[PDB]
């Protein structure tokens, strides 16, 4: 039972710094390194660093060199990893792994092959201008050309909200069978949007009332909007 | 230093055998991590050096290769398995990722239900005009939406976005959202989105008069 | 304006720490240097680019090299594990700007493993309809244990809130977990357990609900 | 000798306001500044601004304006910052620092805004949730040990002490844990020698301040 | 390519013996000596490979790491048994404190304990053989400055750093004193357990007692076995280092020689660990024997 436990998630404005700790635990971190990998909101993973608990070596990607630092404190074997002048392209998910203690060692690493085994459940790092927003939502109707027989589909728009995640729910009747929820998109003006919808049988319509609950916990936003048809 | 893998989004069921491929653009030796990671969730050490898969790994993963090119091999999905792989170097410190491996489950072949969605009266009266056009309930993921106002065709004004997989049925969803000005929505009156999907014989227009 | 600092510095007792204070153009600012000891409040240790006050140790220098900050303490006692400040005064904004901080370790200190103390609920907490189960880890080095529970080897994640290890009088850590249960939960199982693993040695401790 | 000696801790609801003092001696308050950084628990030190102790001219940093509201009272050389219109975020310890004197350049280089002395740290609390009295349990026992559960208190700090006081060797008091409830909950054992069942009556001694809460708890083993 | 003597981990003909902790009332644990032996032989070679030459000295802190998660991974199987081993502990702890349904209760969870052992026989020996293939690797990539000349110092520097310290912790203690009193105290367990096993009739304790000193005979056997080895070993190892510390050798003697002596430590170290922690577990069940002998008053 070993684990790396990080900080919690950072919402920071770009040209800050942020400092992620990673505390390791059951294991002699003494004798063993840490890497740090990020990955980018719908991207894969990129290699940021790597820092010894032995030598309290580091070698740093050079796409981030001198932008970067991060340091081990071995009396609580955590290790730190402080990104300064954040920018946009900055907005990602950031792991730390236990690594080999020699990485970028002078000669081979033939003592230690095992790649990144043991990792972190990782720290979201938001880089974004945008102030904190609540949601603004918005029906979605279900008309003459989103109904075709005994099938017909409704939902909510969720759109302008900073910074994230959201949550939807259909007074939990029907969010056990057929609810869509779509992850959010950001858009150019740094508010994240997104939709949500349900599909039932169109039969319903008529005597079931379908109303909205949106909930948005950094601005303690709680939203019910009525999805009614309209006359059209 | 430069990690490429074969497929992007490969389509097996369970028990099949499923090969993925990771070339490089330098020598590696043997140095060649797998990693296996399921969305929203951290990733976990599979193989590492040849076929050393570290303990507590199904005795099913396997790894072949040396130099350019290597194979990550699970002889009979589970669907556990069902996540994205990726591959990593480490010849030299400056550690680098593939392109990652999507393995999704492969179902029928069934249409999009597409509907289409007006904005609402709230958003008109906010000066913001967005129109949803959903596609659900379809598999495979491939699937071309067209946006046309007043039967002109629309470019870069539109955002897409899709459920991963239903975890019941194992389709997926589909939102397209066209951003305009209220000032420009009046502007114009017919609405509509063309879907050209696998198992559309012909190409599906879902529109509206404003 | 930022002023860049390394997180955390550890060092041998001694031996010589060195904490840097980045900058744009710091070499123009006349930087100073404070000493913040856990609970306490901050005190000035370097003052004037390399000036020291009244009672300052002289194992404490403090430099200006090229476009970076130098606080080098010397002969590093025990007493010196703190967190350090930089801080400069900006002529654009007439603000006094802070720096990181940098947390300075004494590593001189043996590995000690974890004493487990775990407790069952009690006769009153029961009779309140409730059961709290309490794990006692302490005097441990360094600071970092792995708390899991157990209910007849089954682990339970649910209902556990565990301290992180505070540094006890004697330099050695100490946390506390705490296992939230019902009495009927506590009685529906064989036994309880608290594992707490350190340096990949685990200590195990197990209570049963006894009659 | 210079001592900056400042108000008690204090602990308010979102909305409401505080005024922390700063009682100085030792040096002639008018003709030094006095400056105030604060710092919230686990970060760093942030520079709230400084103050003209003979003008009573404010300076606050960027943000810190609107809100916060220097103060003097040269009579009993007193200086105050006062917090309206509460956050969360206001949580923090705020000091108050007697500046040095300082030395201006046409090219901006300068002989020091530094901080010689400081005050104790008086730390604002913000917190909706209300102040709890704490539940006190017995934990009944080559050597064996004994202890007291306190458990959903808040806030802090809640003390303990053993056989009235006679009792202080051997006790370690546990740090608190705070819950995901947001109530506090900490324990302390004694070690308790092999045949020391039967002699003193261990009775541990919890007293939570903020709630006046005063529990005496006797610890015997379980009767059975 | 060496003659290794730790080669095969699958050849049933040398049975798995496997030893039983429980240093603590309450704990238990196991060793699967062949494994702990393999492991450890290993380990030495693998350490004289890296500190034959200077170079390489450095890389120590490389091989720890190897080994340790070699170690965690080992463990990991042995976990894997934990139910079976809890499922004993609580039996041992209701038989110390229904006897013939009690014992067949022993009997049944410990027979399970083995043969959970025997399931995961194969996970252990990847384990194990990872730790082989490492070893071998880094001493088969062993070479010399000269090699009729071959320097001896990772040999002198891999003892006094690792091994004589053992060697004169050992020498401290009088293990045959250990276990001259041993043998008294279980003689004295005997002379008041007959005696008192006599007439006055309670069921409950003179079954627990027969149990306990049944247990210690057992584990006072493991203690004898060990004590001889790492007897037999000091002297051996002692009389052997001498002469492969201030000298050369030939590449080829010299491997001969760091083999033959990593075989030498294996066998002390895995016997001495298990007799410390077989002493702990003997001294451990007669403290029990006082309590109940003590707790035979009749007021």
């Amino acid at each position: 039972q070993v684990q790396l436990v990080q900080s919690g998630a950072e919402v920071k404005k770009p040209g800050a710094s942020v400092r992620v700790s990673c505390k390791a635990s059951g294991y002699t971190f003494t004798s063993y390194g840490i890497s740090w990998v990020r990955q980018a909101p719908g991207q894969g993973l990129e290699w940021m660093g790597w820092i010894s608990g032995y030598d309290g070596n580091t070698n740093y990607a050079q796409k981030l060199q001198g932008r970067v630092t991060m340091t081990t404190d071995t009396s609580t074997s955590t290790a730190y990893m402080e990104l300064r002048s954040l920018r946009s392209d900055d907005t990602a998910v950031y792991y730390c792994a236990r690594d080999g203690p020699q990485v970028g060692d002078f000669d081979w690493q033939v003592y230690y092959y095992y790649g990144m085994d043991v990792w972190g459940q990782g720290t979201t790092v938001t880089v974004s201008s945008a102030s904190t927003k609540g949601p603004s939502v918005f029906p979605l109707a279900p008309s003459s050309k989103s109904t075709s027989g005994g099938t017909a589909a409704l939902g909510c728009l969720v759109k302008d909200y900073f910074p994230e995640p959201v949550t939807v729910s259909w007074n939990s009747g029907a969010l056990t069978s057929g609810v869509h929820t779509f992850p959010a998109v950001l858009q150019s003006s740094g508010l994240y949007s997104l939709s949500s919808v349900v599909t039932v049988p169109s039969s319903s319509l008529g005597t079931q009332t379908y109303i909205c609950n949106v909930n948005h916990k950094p601005s303690n936003t709680k939203v019910d909007k009525k999805v009614e048809p309209k006359s059209c | 230093i430069r990690m490429t893998q074969s497929p992007s989004t490969l389509s097996a069921s369970v028990g099949d055998r499923v090969t993925i491929t990771c070339r490089a653009s330098q020598s590696i030796n043997t140095w060649l991590a797998w990693y296996q990671q399921k969305p929203g969730k951290a990733p976990n050490l599979l193989i590492s050096k040849a076929s050393s898969l570290e303990s507590g790994v199904p005795s099913r993963f396997s790894g072949s290769g040396s130099g350019t090119e290597f194979t990550l091999t699970i002889s009979s999905l589970q669907p556990d398995d069902f996540a994205t792989y990726f591959c990593q170097q480490y010849n030299s410190y400056l550690y680098t990722f593939g392109q990652g491996t999507k393995v999704e489950i492969r179902r029928t072949v069934a249409a999009p239900s597409v509907f289409i969605f007006p904005p609402s009266d709230e958003q008109l009266k906010s000066g913001t005009a967005s129109v949803v056009c959903l596609l659900n309930n379809f598999y495979p993921r491939e699937a071309k939406v067209q946006w046309k106002v007043d039967n002109a065709l629309q470019s870069g004004n539109s955002q897409e976005s899709v459920t991963e997989q239903d975890s019941k049925d194992s389709t997926y969803s589909l939102s397209s959202t066209l951003t305009l000005s209220k000032a420009d929505y009046e502007k114009h009156k017919v609405y509509a989105c063309e879907v050209t999907h696998q198992g559309l014989s012909s190409p599906v227009t879902k529109s509206f008069n404003r | 304006y930022e002023l860049t600092q390394p997180p955390s510095v550890s060092v041998a007792p001694g031996q010589t720490a060195t904490i840097t204070c980045g900058g744009k153009n710091i070499g123009s600012k006349s930087v100073h240097w404070y000493q913040q000891k856990p609970g306490q409040a901050p005190v000035l240790v370097v003052y004037d680019d390399s000036d020291r006050p009244s009672g300052i140790p002289e194992r404490f220098s403090g430099s200006n090299s090229g476009n970076t900050a130098t606080l080098t303490i010397s002969r590093v006692e025990a007493g010196d594990e703190a967190d350090y400040y930089c801080q400069v005064w900006d002529s654009s904004s007439d603000h006094r700007v802070f720096g990181g901080g940098t947390k300075l370790t004494v590593l001189g200190q043996p590995k000690a493993a974890p004493s487990v103390t775990l407790f069952p609920p009690s006769s009153e907490e029961l009779q309140a309809n409730k059961a709290t189960l309490v794990c006692l880890i302490s005097d441990f080095y360094p600071g970092a244990v792995t708390v899991a529970w157990k209910a007849d080897s089954s682990p339970v994640k649910a209902g556990v809130e565990t301290t992180t290890p505070s540094k006890q009088s004697n330099n050695k850590y100490a946390a506390s977990s705490y296992l939230s249960l019902t009495p009927e939960q506590w009685k529906s199982h064989r036994s309880y357990s608290c594992q707490v693993t350190h340096e990949g040695s685990t200590v195990e401790k197990t209570v049963a609900p006894t009659e | 000798e210079v001592q900056l000696v400042q108000s008690g801790s204090d602990l308010k609801k979102p909305g409401a306001s505080v005024k922390v003092s700063c009682k100085a001696s030792g040096y002639t308050f008018t003709s030094y500044a006095m400056n105030w950084v604060r710092q919230a628990p686990g970060q760093g030190l942030e520079w709230v601004g400084w103050i003209n102790t003979n003008t009573g001219n404010p300076t606050y940093a960027q943000g810190f304006t609107g809100r916060f509201v220097f103060s003097l009272d040269t009579s009993v050389s007193t200086a105050y910052l006062q917090i309206s219109s509460l956050k969360a975020e206001d949580t923090a310890v705020y000091y108050c620092a007697r500046e040095s004197p300082n030395y201006y350049d046409s090219s901006g280089y300068y002989s020091g805004y530094y901080f010689d002395y400081w005050g104790q740290g008086t730390l604002v609390t913000v917190s909706s949730a209300s102040t709890k009295g704490p539940s006190v349990f017995p934990l009944a026992p080559g050597t064996a040990a004994l202890g007291c559960l306190v458990k959903d208190y808040f806030p802090e700090p809640v003390t303990v002490s053993w056989n009235s006081g006679a009792l202080t060797s051997g006790v370690h008091t546990f740090p608190a844990v705070l819950q995901s409830s947001g109530l506090y909950s900490l324990s302390s054992v004694v070690t308790v020698p092999s045949s020391s069942l039967g002699t003193q009556t261990y009775i541990c001694n919890v007293n939570h301040k903020p709630s006046n809460t005063k529990v005496d708890k006797k610890v015997e083993p379980k009767s059975c | 390519f060496l003659q290794y003597h730790f080669k095969e981990l699958s050849n049933y003909n040398i049975a798995n013996s496997i030893d039983i902790l429980q240093e603590k009332e309450g704990h238990l644990d196991f060793v699967i000596i062949p494994h702990y032996t393999f492991l450890d032989y290993y380990k030495h070679l693998s350490y004289n490979s890296i500190y034959h030459k200077s170079s390489t000295y450095g890389k120590c802190i490389a091989v720890d790491a190897f080994i340790k998660k070699i170690n965690e991974a080992y463990d990991k199987v042995k976990s894997k048994c934990n139910d079976i081993k809890n499922d004993l502990i609580a039996t041992i702890k209701k038989l110390e404190h229904t006897f013939k349904k009690m014992m067949d209760e022993y009997n049944t969870k410990k027979k399970k304990l083995i043969k959970c052992i025997k399931n995961h026989e194969n996970d252990f020996n990847k384990i194990c053989m990872d730790m082989k293939n490492y070893g071998t690797n880094l001493f088969e990539q062993l070479s010399c400055y000269n090699n009729n000349f071959c320097n001896t110092n990772g040999i002198r520097y891999h003892y006094d750093e690792y091994i004589h310290k053992l060697i004169l912790s050992v020498k401290s203690k009088n293990l045959n004193k250990d276990l001259s009193d041993m043998t008294n105290i279980l003689q004295q367990s005997e002379l008041l357990l007959t005696n008192l096993n006599k007439k006055m009739g309670s069921y409950i304790y003179i079954d627990t007692i027969k149990f306990i000193h049944k247990e210690m005979k057992h584990i006072f056997n493991r203690i004898e076995y060990h004590t001889k080895i790492i007897n037999d070993k000091t002297k051996i190892i002692q009389d052997k280092i001498k002469l492969n510390i201030w000298r050369t050798f030939q590449k080829d003697e010299l491997l001969k020689r760091i083999l033959d002596m990593s075989n030498e430590y294996s066998l002390f170290i895995t016997s001495d660990h298990l007799r410390q922690m077989l002493y702990n577990t003997f001294y451990s069940k007669e403290k029990h024997l006082n309590n109940i002998f003590h707790h035979l008053i009749y007021v």
